[PDB]
């Protein structure tokens, strides 16, 4: 509505200091703001965005925010470049997207080992001596394993990799789960449990009570947690991940971002509120006593939470980790190893067979989510030469053993293709998108009477 | 969650005739809104979906339409197979909730009830239960009124009844009231009548028994 | 070529746990939606839950406190979850499929249905059925046509199995549909019409059976004057 914005933070988040901020911001301009947090908003903002009654700012980390880019989704910003230079330029190259600065960086957030002094007087340096420390406790460590983005830092500790990244240009093509690392780092973490030094269904909420009641000697949370252990009165620490075949854990790094939605007729007076009272030591501060957001954006404030060792913990797992993408495979590569994770916690299926069905998946095949009524252009890149004169085809597979059935081939209602065999990129162009449509897509060469897949895409709708 | 609201609760009709069952929404569901047919003791089966599209295999007699609030199920030829309890789903919303259910029946002649008495059996009464039945058989339309009296005193929350489904051969109805008292209660009365109102009966017939009369 | 078979426990006490599970045979989890849905005895469809071709789960928000819908993909199989049961929950249970192979879930409408297993929650122990003769009489025969019938009286649980003369006799049979009775037990009658001729010169057998209990009774009525 007109005159009004809405807000939507993640449960985890602090949202008592974003109320308080919104109190500031309609005392000074008579424009009420409501602070929301539903529940998986990572997945339910999209469905609600574009019809109307979505939130005016989202906020969330930044490897989502480019799906959310490439569907026209979130504007444009014109931070004033005066006032670029209040943030750290890191923090604007993780909102960049094909130059369009989609989002406002806020904070940097960053997993850390945090362990009680009542149960463990020094962390362990080492990976491999908790399952002697667990023996020894009983519990060592507790902490989630139903989110990739906990359970990852092990995996990539001896050299896995989610996207190859090449001069700034993200190869979608290099795609490294099933690495040598990988088999090693996952096979560790199936091995505690297997050993009963951990729990397959232990989940964020489990982790929080027991650590915090003094149950478990070790978890790894980040710094929205602190807020929550300082209340339980255990004396925690924050310090660095441990080593693992004696390289250090790679903690993904996440940058809280807050976006404008596209479709909100409050960009201005969105825009005066993250400029002028959200990205401000006096907003912040209230923020940062709800929940910790780690390690600020902003540089004045920066220099005064850095010098707390729990933020200076943080950056310690930081810099040893990489940034994450913000490229829209992001959001399938995270399915596809979360999928992968649960299995091998349960003993399903083997860490090569759940870590060979993870990489499948993350290779080649984007997820695209366009808005319903407007039309979605799909580009299926291919090699040239390799598939040198042959032709193209778009066909839906309707199982997945199943046959693909042809929508449409290159030299239909409302789907039209064009190839571009020079630069080896296909382009499928959707006009009046609608439900049903949707339904794993295939873009495929053909010879002969034979069809190779160039690249899956797994079509979603918004409900516009 | 979204209320699904059905009309008529019950219609009758007979084999040829269009019939219209409409389903209403507690607020917009846009063009998803899906109806089912389920015959007794059967899994309910899909017969349109997104408020017009018909699932394959359904006959070309069934049509959809409506939108947002207000839906509508047409049957432009009514087939014997065709007659069961339909209901209407919404796929709008997180919860996907039926509405009430329309059963569909086939018209008849009315038929007044043959009433027939039961007193309870010499093997029960050593039990120390007792067991009064009293049965309509083969009547039309289903509603029917069972009145129990034990010594012309009005009997209430004793007695239980069940009625059948529509007969597939004569399309009548049946319906079985049980009185149940205890054995010292059916030792101290004597007269046990029991009172049938339908309109098919010009007038409301009872059927009685004197106990131990034979 | 794709189809859902229901197993588990039917017969449940008050507080206990229900754990159903519907195994899919002919495709993978993947793709489609998978719903849970209830039908009371004489009620409507009520939708229990469901999940996503992501596998993510949605509840009903007034079952959302006692629902846990889980998958078990080495065996195709996907159970319901029921932890505080109460004598609310006696139902008939479905398990369904949508069938959008990764559409859109407003399509997603429950096409392929399991046969469902009838859950039955109750204090009351498994008893055999008592079978009492509604004889037939002079002031109960109109005319030519008689009728008579069978009392299946204080049995748990559902079903019960009525026939007539092994089954010889059809024509003009009703077996009510079974009443719960106060005590938690349940009845119901069997009747059936006959020429009023034939009463002492044919004669006249209900043949219940009670599968749960393994009770058969077969209770000839005859006119008892
Ligand atoms: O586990 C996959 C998700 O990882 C990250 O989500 C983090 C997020 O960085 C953090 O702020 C929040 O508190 O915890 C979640 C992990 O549960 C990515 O940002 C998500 O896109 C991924 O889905």
């Amino acid at each position: 509505e007109e005159g009004k914005l809405v807000i939507w933070i993640n449960g985890d988040k602090g949202y008592n200091g974003l109320a308080e901020v919104g109190k500031k911001f309609e005392k000074d301009t008579g424009i009420k703001v409501t602070v929301e947090h539903p529940d998986k908003l990572e997945e339910k903002f999209p469905q609600v965005a574009a019809t109307g009654d979505g939130p005016d700012i989202i906020f969330w980390a930044h490897d989502r925010f480019g799906g959310y880019a490439q569907s026209g989704l979130l504007a444009e910003i014109t931070p004033a470049a005066a006032f670029q230079d209040k943030l750290y330029p890191f923090t604007w190259d993780a909102v960049r997207y094909n130059g369009k600065l989609i989002a406002y960086p806020i904070a940097v957030e960053a997993l850390s080992l945090i362990y009680n002094k009542d149960l463990l007087p020094n962390p362990p340096k080492t990976w491999e001596e908790i399952p002697a420390l667990d023996k020894e406790l009983k519990s060592a460590l507790m902490f989630n394993l139903q989110e990739p983005y906990f359970t990852w830092p092990l995996i990539a500790a001896d050299g896995g990799y989610a996207f190859k990244y090449a001069a700034g240009k993200y190869d979608i093509k290099d795609v490294g789960v099933d690495n040598a690392g990988a088999k090693a780092g996952l096979t560790f973490l199936v091995d505690l449990i297997k050993n009963k030094h951990m729990n397959a269904d232990t989940d964020y909420s489990i982790a929080e009570h027991a650590f915090n009641h003094g149950e478990t000697a070790m978890t790894i949370n980040g710094p929205w947690a602190w807020s929550n252990i300082d209340t339980s009165a255990v004396n925690y620490g924050v310090t660095v991940l441990p080593t693992f075949k004696g390289q250090p854990s790679k903690p993904f790094v996440g940058v809280l971002s807050a976006g404008i939605n596209a479709a909100s007729p409050n960009k201005e007076l969105a825009k005066e509120f993250l400029e002028n009272y959200l990205l401000t030591d006096e907003g912040l501060e209230a923020v940062n006593k709800d929940k910790p957001l780690g390690a600020v954006a902003l540089k004045s404030y920066e220099e005064e939470l850095v010098k707390d060792p729990r933020v200076a913990a943080t950056m310690e797992n930081a810099q040893k980790g990489e940034i994450m993408p913000n490229i829209p495979q992001m959001s399938a590569f995270w399915y596809a190893v979360r999928t992968a994770v649960i299995n091998a916690a349960s003993g399903r299926q083997t860490v090569d067979a759940a870590l060979a069905a993870a990489q499948t998946n993350a290779h080649d095949t984007t997820v695209f989510q366009g808005v319903a009524g407007q039309s979605l252009q799909v580009s299926c890149p291919y090699d040239s030469m390799k598939h040198w004169g042959r032709r193209k085809a778009w066909c839906r597979q309707l199982g997945e053993k199943g046959p693909c059935q042809r929508v449409v081939s290159t030299h239909n209602g409302s789907t039209a293709i064009t190839d571009d065999t020079l630069g080896g990129t296909l382009t499928i162009t959707l006009r009046n998108l609608q439900p049903h449509d949707a339904g794993l897509y295939q873009c495929q060469s053909l010879h002969g009477s034979e069809a190779d897949t160039l690249r899956k895409v797994l079509v979603e709708v918004l409900a516009d | 969650d979204i209320q699904m609201t059905q009309s008529p609760s019950s219609l009758s009709a007979s084999v040829g005739d269009r019939v219209t069952i409409t389903c209403r929404a507690s607020q917009s569901i846009s063009s998803y809104l899906n109806w089912y047919q389920q015959k007794p003791g059967k899994a309910p089966k899909l017969l349109i979906y997104a408020a017009s599209s018909l699932q394959s295999g359904v006959p070309s007699r069934f049509s959809g339409s409506g939108s947002g609030t207000d839906f509508t199920l047409t049957i432009s030829s009514l087939q014997p197979e065709d007659f069961a309890t339909y209901y209407c789903q919404q796929s709008y919303s997180t919860p996907y909730t039926f509405g009430q259910g329309t059963k569909l029946e086939i018209k008849r002649t009315v038929a007044a009830p043959s009433v027939f008495i039961f007193p309870p059996s010499d093997e029960q009464l050593k039990s120390g239960t007792a067991s009064v039945v009293c049965l309509l058989n083969n009547f039309y339309p289903r509603e029917a009124k069972v009145q129990w009296k034990v010594d012309n005193a009005l009997q209430s929350g004793n007695s239980q009844e069940s009625v059948t489904e529509q007969d597939s051969k004569d399309s009548t109805y049946s319906l079985s009231s049980t009185l149940t008292l205890s054995k010292a209660d059916y030792e101290k009365h004597k007269v046990y009548a029991c009172e049938v109102t339908h309109q098919g009966l010009s007038s409301p017939v009872t059927k009685s028994f004197n106990r131990g009369e034979c | 070529q794709v189809q859902l078979q229901q197993w588990g426990a039917g017969l449940l006490k008050p507080s206990e746990t229900l754990s159903l599970t519907c195994a899919v045979y002919g495709v993978s989890f993947s793709g489609y939606h998978w719903y849970w849905i209830r039908q009371p005895p004489g009620k409507g469809l009520e939708w229990i839950g469901e999940i996503d071709n992501k596998g993510q789960t949605n509840y009903n928000p007034s079952l959302k406190s006692r629902v846990t819908i889980s998958v078990d993909t080495s065996k195709n199989q996907f159970s319901l979850k029921l932890s505080s049961v109460t004598a609310a929950d006696t139902a008939v249970y479905y398990c369904a499929r949508g069938g959008s192979y990764y559409g859109h879930p407003y399509l997603a409408a429950p096409d392929i249905w399991g046969q469902g297993t009838m859950v039955t929650v109750s204090s009351a122990s498994t008893k055999g059925p008592s079978v009492f003769p509604l004889a037939p009489s002079s002031k109960s025969t109109s005319g030519g046509t008689a009728a008579l019938g069978c009392l299946v009286k204080d049995y748990f649980p559902e079903p019960v199995t009525v026939s007539w003369n092994s089954g010889a006799l059809t024509s003009g049979v009703h077996t009510f549909p079974a009443v719960l009775q106060s005590s938690g037990l349940y009845s119901l009658s069997s009747v059936v019409t006959v020429p009023s001729s034939s009463l002492g010169t044919q004669t006249y057998i209900c043949n219940v059976n009670h599968k749960p209990s393994n009770t058969k009774v077969d209770k000839k009525v005859e006119p008892k004057s």
